[PDB]
């Protein structure tokens, strides 16, 4: 009900008011077969990222919420997902227009996190490091984030 | 040192130069690219396979009566 | 008294010209019809692509002819 | 455009007579049994000399009735590994983009060649596909690997 209000205009306020429970509101309120709609989930949500640990966790394990229940479906192509991950990024161009986005810091943050989880398709990595290391303004724009990301995605 | 030359386009075009031996092929490019109007930059040429420069003669090239040479639009896959 | 000179270029008719221009072509690209081999005929054309492919028996570059 | 289907025309005449070899394109066929000539089934073939050797690879030409205002859209049936392609099998390529390098009298002959040369130099700035980039950019070998692995299972014949 008031977890759809979030996701039209997402804040650190709405999503911590959402309570204890928020990440499995998140991932039910989301069609998780449709890698574009995870996409925008996953988006909304790291956008929000603070690095203080109330919001930053909230965060956290709303991602890991999310994201564990599609990797887990036979309906769900990861490559796919990646894909349109990186076009919403900006890191990569597509045949359809879409609004790309200012701060790549809660996005970056989010994934820094993601990957290191179990659950998450360790072949996607050499992908997801092409892009991270592909010159681009944005990623700039948050050195750090992308810098700790990389290092991150080094280790596997 | 009077010899032939056939400059042949991707449109289909055929454009052939008489040219001497010594002769630096620059020339010849500039030539080709005002008559189909086109950018010396845009376009570029080839013979048996390989590139072709400003400084380049037949000569240098071992060039023969009706040979030819190619030209290409220039592209960038995106 | 110079060196380098353009004393040919392939030349459509001024009805193979004006075509080209009509359908934004290449000025060259009637210039076929022009050749001695070319008959003014074609049959009718209703050749699938499978049978093209098929028809290369194969062999995609060239050789001695 | 009034032309597009006019020109579409001559280039099939055209094409019948003189063509590189190695190539096809040929028209599809509408219900009642004329040609559709704004959607083209196309082979072409990898260039002799290069990791693209002897596979034979089928493209589909769309186009509509501003052509050749504008240039057809080309895909890769099925979509094919490479820098430039979308996963879609959409080819990405300047002179397919209606400004940047088309132009009117550039004609599919034109184009099937061009898409033939975009295999080889493939431009790694601005891909269109992360799997493909990926590899290129990690070992090239690798990718030489896969390249050619292609062109083995789009042997024809």
């Amino acid at each position: 009900a008031d977890v759809s209000t979030f996701l039209a205009f997402p804040s650190p306020e709405k999503l911590l008011r959402l309570g204890p429970k928020s990440s499995v509101l998140i991932a039910q309120q989301t069609d998780t077969s449709d890698p574009e709609k995870v996409v925008s989930a996953f988006l909304k949500v790291s956008s929000v990222f603070k690095d203080e640990a109330t919001v930053r966790m909230a965060v956290q394990d709303a991602v890991d919420a999310l994201m564990q229940k599609a990797f887990n479906s036979s309906s769900f192509n990861s490559n796919t997902f990646l894909t349109r991950l990186l076009v919403h990024m900006g890191l990569l161009k597509s045949e359809d227009k879409v609004k790309a986005i200012a701060n790549l810091y809660g996005p970056l943050m989010a994934l820094n996190h993601m990957v290191q989880q179990d659950y998450f398709p360790k072949a996607l990595a050499p992908l997801l490091l092409a892009f991270v290391t592909k010159p681009n303004s944005a990623l700039e724009s948050c050195s750090f984030a992308r810098h700790s990301l990389l290092q991150t995605l080094y280790k596997v | 040192d009077h010899i032939n030359l056939k400059v042949a386009g991707q449109d289909g075009s055929v454009v052939q130069f008489k040219i001497k031996r010594h002769t630096p092929l620059s020339k010849l490019m500039k030539a080709y690219c005002e008559r189909q109007g086109l950018s010396m930059r845009q376009i570029r040429f080839r013979f048996d396979g390989q590139p072709i420069n400003e400084t380049d003669t037949p000569a240098q090239l071992e060039m023969e009566d009706e040979d030819t040479i190619d030209v290409f639009q220039q592209q960038t896959g995106g | 008294d110079d060196d380098v000179l353009i004393v040919y270029e392939l030349t459509p008719t001024a009805e193979q010209k004006a075509l080209a221009t009509k359908l934004k072509l290449p000025p060259t690209f009637f210039c076929y019809k022009n050749r001695p081999d070319y008959v003014s005929e074609e049959e009718e054309d209703d050749e699938d692509f499978e049978t093209a492919v098929k028809k290369l028996n194969g062999k995609l570059y060239l050789d001695g002819s | 455009s009034g032309i597009a289907l006019s020109r579409l025309a001559q280039e099939r005449k055209a094409w019948r007579k003189d063509h590189p070899f190695g190539f096809v394109a040929v028209p599809t066929k509408n219900p009642d049994g004329t040609m559709n000539l704004m959607n083209w089934e196309c082979a072409i073939p990898g260039k002799k000399g290069t990791p693209w050797e002897g596979g034979l690879f089928k493209l589909r030409m769309l186009f509509k009735d501003d052509y050749p205002s504008s240039p057809p859209k080309c895909k890769f049936e099925p979509p094919l590994f490479h820098p430039n392609v979308y996963p879609s099998g959409t080819v990405c390529l300047s002179i397919l983009e209606e400004d940047k390098d088309w132009r009117p009298a550039i004609t599919i002959k034109q184009i099937l060649l061009g898409i033939q040369e975009l295999l080889n130099e493939p431009n790694i700035q601005d891909p269109a596909q992360a799997e493909a980039y990926t590899i290129y950019c990690q070992n090239r070998v690798e990718y030489e690997k896969r390249v050619r692995a292609q062109a083995k299972k789009f042997a024809p014949s």
